[PDB]
């Protein structure tokens, strides 16, 4: 949704990836900010990608015209380097939404007739066209990143509904989450990926991931009935599943990298080996006396026991 | 001269009329067409006027299917609205909305009269001025919700709990009891359903007596508007000309509605609130102004209903609703246990039951059935969890009386011989309040509640305990 | 919110069809031809400042709405004044919850670092 | 000990009997706005599209 | 003043020529029907069709009938029930009334009119014992649906015959079997012979049931002008409304709330602002209406609701939880108010039992929560009790006002609910037999009579 | 033949055509086919099945003279297609003969017969609580994910000994996603007896309009000539976006929701050709399981209450009980068969009255009564352990003996000792077990489409039940 946090994960993606990936790298802005766009070239010309990157802008500040092309041009770019080149590329783009929603001014005075909400009627004519461009083939591979914005904080809109349809993996953030405190603001429940299949992570992940995704969905009616209900009407065995569930929900926070301006923090680095070990270890009860405010924004389990020791 | 087309937009089709002579609004127009060659395919639609436009022009809407279409082909003129065959020939068949019959038995031949469709409402001074209580013979309903003679009943209940054979028991009970006429009209109704009743009607020997219309789901909105005051001239004229007690039923009034929004959006008349048509309370209303009582018969329907998203202020469910005069429920809750028929006697209500009506005796006896029934559903639940010799002597009581109220309410049907063979009963109207009376002063409590079990009369009730 | 009205208004009788609302489509165009055109410009250009302060009203405080929605996607961030924290004696009632500023610790004092850059 | 355990069980209950009721009244009023909140939207929604129509 | 019809869509239509016709004039198409000119265009007019449409054809001639929408009035109607056009209903030959009204004829306005001090006699215990009406007074009577707004309305206009008023009762969008059972009683106890009954069914056209009210108040006022007292009755403004909902979306005009056009608040009030109480000008009549308003679901927060209370002078919204727990007719002691003061009511009501409404309105909020509190609910099930009564059993006003006496002073405190409407049969048996006098006194001096008698009567009863 | 005037959006209208009939197609220089949808005065409206951005204004436009045709042949099995005539994964031509019209009207109510033979899919709760004929059209309602595709893929693959010529249509999907599915399915050999239509994102939204008439196209030659047939739907829901789009494009009227009131029409035309044909013309039969899109599951939406009118039934897909651990997520509160109760083996109805008078109070008592710790315990663990024993893992198809034998094992109440955790793999170790205890049951029960001796379908449990771990 609206400032919800999109950006800075996006961010840290182009940063750990872009950095030791050899592909070639395009990263086009359709709908955000020019103020963004412009620090970014600095932090390139910095970062020392600049070599192995181009970029396309034109952002805000022009009619739809431009904020339509500005999302075709960066993928014409990926295009020659796939199908004659052939090396492997990188392609984030950033706020298609307005690719969409630029569709809809023009609309009104090229004589269509508004439609539903007041979009055009040619929403998914024109977004196919684009959505199946962007693909991997026997020749080249691509990896593409997009970024979306929920028009009204709401899924149930005609936009979201026609993108849903492309995505190989989604992951939806919850404005809830973003007043949390708990960043990033990714909802377990509702992100789901082609990847949770035995033969691509294994058993030893997918037992792990289910339960814990079931939990937090578990969680959810019940901490609505303690609302009303109170605390301790509800039984012990019930108390327990909010007792871990937090912890759970809490160790979800890391502290990122690019946040250093908003943190004040530099951060720390996991593995994925790590990943599925720590939760191992937060169902195995280890960890069943460390406050739960220990575990708001840290990375490896390790550093969890430490700060209870700065506690 | 006969019309000629020079526009087709999917089932709307509009028509022209060279030197002024065009037809009247709600006219039936003819349409015979065949391939002169390969570059052209045959089709038989015939339309309806809807409106006029001016410069000889005519707005029409399809009553079937309306592909190849042809600029400057002719339709042909009828002078009338669609006609139905009335008389001796009706009974026994089954049609479709234009008339011809669905079966594989024959046509009806041309010297039969036919009726049209759209006519005026019966006036003022032809109105029955008092209240005839239909007698149907089926306990709970000639108890809890009397029919009125003119007037108009709903139905509710649960998922398929016997909502067809509670149907072809009351025209077996018109037949047998008082002599009479019934059609059956299906407002676009499921083509597979209407093989499953027809079967069902043949096995029971019934459909001998009834007719029947259908419009089929894959009809136009141009037809399926049209079957219900279709079949409300086969029942009128037998009402008019020869004169005794007609039903009409009617299968789901939300389809009939919708098949008016279809239609209005297709008009091109602007949605009025929540999208429905503007003339929604007219259209309507000439449907139920034409189901009255005269002096000398009657024409009373029974209608299932369906609410949109169970929102009773819906614009559909609200003109409906003030049309009725009874309504009654069936839970499936008590179909479970068997009780056949499983109709709720709380949920049903109808204006009819006052004293003015009914008499004194008969409204005391019809209301403290409702009144007594209601200690029973209030207690089920604390029955349901601890035993019943610990309560005090009224719930014993309420109890020992309410699993007889519970059970009488059941009879057999003529039509459950196919697969429950017993002879078949039927409950006087005169006799239902001596029955009840006896019952709710406690003179059975002494037989065996489960031997109440489905049947017409307490004096067999007492031969079979 | 009153210029929006005010675009609105003047669009109407101009004979241009309407939108989402009586509000046209082209108001996010219009906000961004004006929101953008401050900056912060650099060293080779003369080293300036302009920053603005918008004010925005919506009808019964419903942040989710069009017109607040719309704008909050192009400013830098959002102080939101919340009506019912008004009267408990919390001035300014800031939600220091659901404000938020893009900029963050870019421009600010040192000393204010060390001592509450997480507060 | 026994009598108050008792009475204690029967203010439970009363509690209960008295908190069951007004949630019904709470969700018929709710489900009525909803509704109306409804057809005020679809009504909305097709006024905007015929003033379009008629515009275009 | 010739011309040709070239559109006959949806019971709208548009002609061609008729260069002199008026704004509001009636017209006669040849094939019998009337109908009526709203607007003139360039090159064209707009006529509305007041009967059935499927007989007319592009190309009909068309005529001026040469006036503005004039209904019949008279003393011949009586007796009789008619079409709004002005056609009997029910046969016995043609109309002889010569005098016509125009119904859309400017409302008396300023230094025309003056305070309302005298009752309309309704009969209904539980209405002027709380909610008092005057004449000139306009009382909307408003609520659910099968819960007895008509037999309000039947039972007021049977009661009228001692104050000798003439009437008119208009059924608008309404089922027949409802109307020809209400023409029955109304027959059979012989009010037809000074009221005139008025129908506009469902299964006719919207604009009739449009302009049915007009005629219906047209017909009315005329007595008035002449010095004579009328009431008047509508059977429902919701299905009026619903009406003019349906001809505006056929006009093509844009919809606001609930799709109902802004003409709503204009269209009733030129219809709800025609009764008054003339000043000696014309006369001293007064006309009272009681229109109904049906709510879909109960609820007074819509459109309609609130824009006809706008206009009115007060209301009683009837419920529908009172219908089934044993109460008829269903009124509430909480919100229902009506503006006139309380010496409007004969000056013993006002000095006895006008604390009635405070009453029974405290005890129908402290029951929800439900020694001084124990003996205070002991009254209020008498205070509902006394005020039921069954169909067709319209009170004396003496009596009504003798009753309300001993049930507000106490008197029957002894009496177990369950046996209270009893008394109130058996207790008129006793006075017409020992107190005949107080009856007279009441009829004539309009006051009370002594305390010690009327105290008095009560022992040799109990 | 007559000239384009107006292009756009793959909309045309052009200028002549005297004698174009409606439906009727049509061809220009470029090569791509149009369908004439719209009939005015003095233009007609041409939509356009493939890419438009070569047409210019001026063009000449050519009437074929035909309706719409399909080519149809049992060789086409295991060939992926198009909505139209062509092929999509090249190896040479489609080899057909024979062109079927897709204005095929649908069969009279004397044409039909009732229905008590069943179809099967392999899963204990679709294939028992929910049952479907083999003449039934059954409905399937949901938002994205909650494993609506599975169902059509057991549908597909589990009919391997029953013959059932089967067509699985994917309109408006990712090819990627398409290709993935057929691989998956090529594992299993389903493309021996299967054909599948795609139109992508990328073709124009007609292809996505005219898919589903092509499904049943292609499909109702086999029932004709006396053949069993299935249909599939990936999605349906979608042909309304494009019939939006078109009739937008062309100036219909609006609607409710834009939606014009054709829609009713629209999808019955095709929805109610599914039918079980009587001897007179041939003894085939179809059957159909359309696909609906919802939001959020607002049931009460417009397409949604209209597609439920026309089924015979309906099973929604919940997303909140997707994680409770039941997939697919069937729930038996929203759904019930009107058709059901005679399309079973007798089996199965000697015994599913049991399993309801378990789970119907279960699946309404669990939500409040599970906290307060004889009768009503016992009913409580034993609808926990009915709810364990009707989920199933990742694509294994059952076939219809082990499902009768496992549900009268769990009613029977024999199994309730297994505990909670355990159930999944006691439900698989019976299934290796009775293999080699024997298959004189298992052939009883194949032949005679009855339960075996009951004394002797016990003595497997009861010596099971005395081996396991
Ligand atoms: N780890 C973090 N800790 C604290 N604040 C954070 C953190 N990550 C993000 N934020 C805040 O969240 C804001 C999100 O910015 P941004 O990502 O641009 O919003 P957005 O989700 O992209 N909405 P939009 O930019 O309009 O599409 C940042 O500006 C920070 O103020
Ligand atoms: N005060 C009353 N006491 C007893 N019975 C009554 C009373 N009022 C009405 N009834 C009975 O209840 C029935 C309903 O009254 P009725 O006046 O027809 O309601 P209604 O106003 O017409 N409802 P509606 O048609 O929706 O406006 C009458 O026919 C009587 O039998
Ligand atoms: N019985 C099951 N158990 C576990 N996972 C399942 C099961 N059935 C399906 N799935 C999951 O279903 C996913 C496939 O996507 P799916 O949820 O079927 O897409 P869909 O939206 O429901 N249908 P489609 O519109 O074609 O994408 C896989 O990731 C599986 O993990
Ligand atoms: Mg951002
Ligand atoms: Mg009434
Ligand atoms: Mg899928």
């Amino acid at each position: 949704g609206a400032g919800v946090g999109k950006t800075v994960l996006i961010q840290e993606l182009i940063h750990n990836i872009a950095q030791e990936h050899g592909g070639i790298s395009v990263f086009a802005g359709v709908g955000e900010r020019t103020r963004e766009g412009n620090d970014l070239y600095h932090e390139m010309k910095d970062s020392g990608v600049i070599s192995k990157t181009a970029m396309v802008f034109g952002q805000m500040n022009e009619p739809p015209g431009a904020r339509m092309r500005v999302a075709l041009t960066g993928l014409t770019m990926a295009e020659y380097f796939r199908d004659e080149q052939g090396q492997d590329v990188l392609l984030f783009i950033d706020n298609i939404f307005r690719f969409t929603q630029a569709g809809s001014e023009v609309s009104a005075l090229l004589g269509r007739m508004p439609s539903a909400v007041g979009y055009q009627p040619t929403l998914a004519t024109e977004m196919g066209q684009l959505q199946e461009r962007i693909t991997s083939t026997a020749k080249g591979s691509i990896t593409s990143i997009q970024a979306i914005y929920v028009p009204a904080d709401d899924y149930t809109d005609p936009a979201p509904a026609t993108t849903f349809s492309h995505l190989d993996a989604t992951t939806n953030l919850e404005r809830k989450l973003a007043e949390m405190g708990i960043y990033p603001a990714v909802d377990p429940l509702a992100s789901t990926s082609r990847a949770l299949a035995p033969e691509i992570v294994g058993e030893e992940h997918y037992q792990v991931a289910r339960k814990v995704q079931q939990t937090l969905q578990r969680y959810k009616e019940l901490q609505d009935i303690i609302a009303i209900l109170g605390m301790d009407e509800l039984s012990d065995e019930d108390k327990l599943v909010v007792h871990r569930a937090r912890r759970i929900q809490f160790f979800l926070s890391q502290n990122f990298h690019v946040a250093e301006q908003f943190t004040g923090q530099p951060g720390s680095y996991v593995p994925v080996k790590e990943t599925v070990r720590g939760f191992k270890e937060i169902l195995e009860g280890k960890y069943d006396h460390l406050p739960e405010d220990a575990f708001r924004l840290v990375g490896r389990i390790e550093e969890v026991v430490e700060k209870a020791k700065a506690m | 001269t006969r019309g000629r087309v020079i526009q087709v937009m999917g089932p709307v089709v509009d028509v022209k009329f060279e030197n002024g002579h065009l037809p009247a609004i709600y006219n039936a127009l003819k349409i015979q067409h065949k391939a002169r060659n390969e570059n052209e395919v045959d089709i038989d639609l015939t339309l309806e006027v809807a409106l006029h436009l001016g410069d000889d022009t005519v707005r029409t809407i399809a009553m079937a299917s309306t592909d190849g279409l042809i600029r400057g082909m002719e339709v042909i003129d009828t002078g009338a609205p669609i006609s139905v065959p009335v008389g001796e020939v009706t009974l026994g068949r089954v049609f479709n909305v234009l008339g011809e019959p669905i079966d594989l038995e024959g046509d009806i031949p041309a010297d039969a009269r036919r009726d049209p469709i759209h006519r005026p409402a019966p006036k003022f001074e032809e109105l029955a001025t008092e209240v005839e209580i239909l007698e149907t013979g089926i306990k709970v309903v000639d108890l809890l919700a009397p029919y009125i003679k003119g007037g108009k009943i709903g139905l509710f209940g649960g998922a398929g709990v016997g909502k067809t054979v509670l149907i072809q028991e009351l025209i077996h009970n018109i037949a047998q009891e008082h002599g009479g006429i019934s059609v059956f009209a299906g407002v676009g109704e499921r083509t597979r359903e209407g093989n499953d009743l027809y079967h069902e009607m043949k096995d029971s020997g019934v459909i001998s007596k009834t007719a029947m219309v259908f419009g089929q789901m894959n009809e136009p909105p141009g037809a399926r508007m049209r079957v219900a005051l279709t079949g409300l001239t086969m029942a009128e004229y037998f009402r008019d000309e020869q004169g005794q007690d007609v039903l009409l039923f009617i299968d789901n009034i939300f389809r009939f509605t919708q098949a008016g929004s279809e239609v209005s959006a297709l008009l091109g008349r602007m949605p009025s609130a929540v999208g429905y048509q503007p003339t929604l309370a007219t259209e309507m209303g000439q449907l139920q102004e034409r189901i009255t009582s005269t002096a000398k018969g009657s024409i009373t329907s029974i209608q299932a209903i369906y609410v949109p998203a169970d929102d009773y202020t819906d614009p559909a469910p609200a003109t409906t609703f003030s049309h009725l005069d009874a309504t009654t429920n069936l839970e499936r809750k008590l179909a479970e246990m068997g009780i056949y028929p499983a109709v709720d006697p709380l949920a049903s209500t109808s204006r009819a039951l006052a004293p003015e009506i009914v008499g004194e005796e008969h409204y005391q006896v019809a209301r403290k059935v409702q009144q007594t029934l209601q200690r029973y559903k209030e207690l089920q639940d604390i029955i349901a969890i601890l035993g019943m010799d610990e309560l005090s002597d009224e719930d014993k009581l309420v109890v020992h009386r309410a699993r007889r109220i519970q059970f009488f309410l059941s009879q057999n049907f003529h039509v459950a011989e196919q697969f429950t063979g017993q002879p078949g009963s039927y409950v006087p109207v005169k006799e239902t309040v001596r029955g009840f009376k006896e019952i709710l002063e406690g003179k059975y409590d002494h037989l065996p509640e489960d031997a109440f079990r489905l049947v017409g009369r307490i004096e067999e009730v007492v031969e079979k305990a | 919110s009153k210029q929006a009205a005010a675009y609105r208004e003047l669009s109407l009788l101009l004979r241009r069809p309407p939108g989402r609302e009586a509000y046209p489509g082209d108001i996010f165009y219009l906000h961004s031809r004006l929101l953008e055109r401050a900056a912060k410009l650099s060293d080779a250009k003369g080293g300036g400042s302009l920053t603005a302060l918008p004010f925005v009203e919506t009808q019964a405080g419903d942040i989710s709405a069009y017109i607040p929605t719309n704008v909050i996607s192009i400013t830098d961030g959002q102080i939101f004044l919340q009506s019912d924290l008004f009267f408990s004696g919390v001035r300014p009632a800031i939600n220091a919850g659901l404000s938020v500023s893009r900029v963050g610790g870019a421009a600010q004092i040192k000393a204010m670092k060390k001592v509450a850059g997480t507060l | 000990l026994l009598d108050a355990k008792a009475s204690e069980h029967a203010a439970r209950m009363t509690a209960m009997k008295n908190a069951t009721d007004n949630a019904n009244e709470l969700i018929r009023t709710l489900t009525l706005s909803y509704n109306r909140a409804r057809q005020a939207a679809i009504t909305q929604e097709i006024t905007e599209i015929v003033a379009g129509a008629n515009a275009l | 003043d010739v011309g040709t019809v070239i559109q006959v869509g949806d019971g709208i239509a548009r002609a061609h020529g008729l260069d002199n016709v008026m704004s509001g004039e009636l017209v006669e198409f040849a094939n019998g029907v009337m109908g009526m000119a709203l607007n003139l265009e360039e090159n064209n007019v707009g006529i509305v069709i007041l009967g059935p449409y499927t007989g007319i054809k592009e190309g009909d001639e068309v005529r001026r009938t040469g006036r503005i929408m004039e209904v019949p009035v008279g003393e011949a109607l009586i007796g009789r029930v008619v079409n709004p056009l002005g056609q009997p209903v029910d046969g016995l030959g043609p109309v002889e009334t010569t005098e016509t009204r125009p119904i859309e004829s400017r409302a008396p306005g300023v230094m025309d009119r003056r305070s309302v001090h005298e009752p309309l006699q309704t009969g209904i215990k539980a209405i002027d014992a709380l909610v008092p009406i005057g004449r000139g007074q306009r009382e909307l009577i408003i609520g659910d649906r099968q819960t007895g707004k008509t037999s309000v309305a039947i039972d007021t206009i049977i009661n009228q015959k001692d104050q000798n008023m003439i009437s008119i009762y208009v059924a608008i969008g309404q089922k027949e079997s409802t109307v020809r059972t209400v023409v029955e009683t109304l027959r059979k106890h012989g009010a037809l012979d000074y009221t005139i009954v008025v129908t506009a069914s469902a299964s006719q056209p919207a604009p009739l049931l449009f302009l049915a009210p007009y005629a219906g108040v047209a017909m009315g006022e005329y007595f008035m002008y002449k010095g004579k007292h009328v009431l008047v009755v509508y059977d429902d403004l919701s299905k009026q409304a619903a009406a003019y909902r349906e001809l505006s979306l056929l006009l093509r005009r844009p919809p606001g709330r609930e799709a109902y056009p802004g003409d709503i608040f204009y269209l009733h009030s030129r219809l709800l602002e025609r009764a008054a109480k003339l000043s000696d000008a014309k006369g001293g009549g007064s006309l009272t209406a009681l229109p109904f308003v049906e709510t879909q679901a109960g609820d007074i927060s819509a459109y309609i609701p609130t824009n006809v209370i706008s206009i009115t002078d007060g209301q009683i919204f009837l419920q529908s939880d009172l219908f089934f727990s044993g109460v008829r007719p269903a009124i509430n002691a909480g919100l229902s108010v009506s503006r006139v003061g309380g010496a409007a009511q004969i000056k013993a009501m006002k000095k006895v039992a006008g604390t009635l409404r405070l009453d029974l309105a405290a005890y129908r909020e402290l029951e929800a929560f439900a020694k001084a509190t124990q003996a205070k609910l002991a009254r209020g099930a008498r205070t509902v009790e006394v005020l039921k009564q069954d169909l067709h059993q319209p009170i004396p006003v003496e009596k009504q006002v003798l009753i309300i006496y001993a049930l507000t002073r106490g008197f029957l405190d002894d009496i177990p609910v369950e046996d209270v409407r009893r008394f109130e049969k058996e207790f008129y048996l006793f006075l017409d037999q020992n107190g005949q006098h107080l009856l007279e006194h009441i009829r004539t001096t309009k006051d009370l009579p002594n305390e010690d008698d009327l105290n008095k009567a009560i022992e040799a009863f109990k």
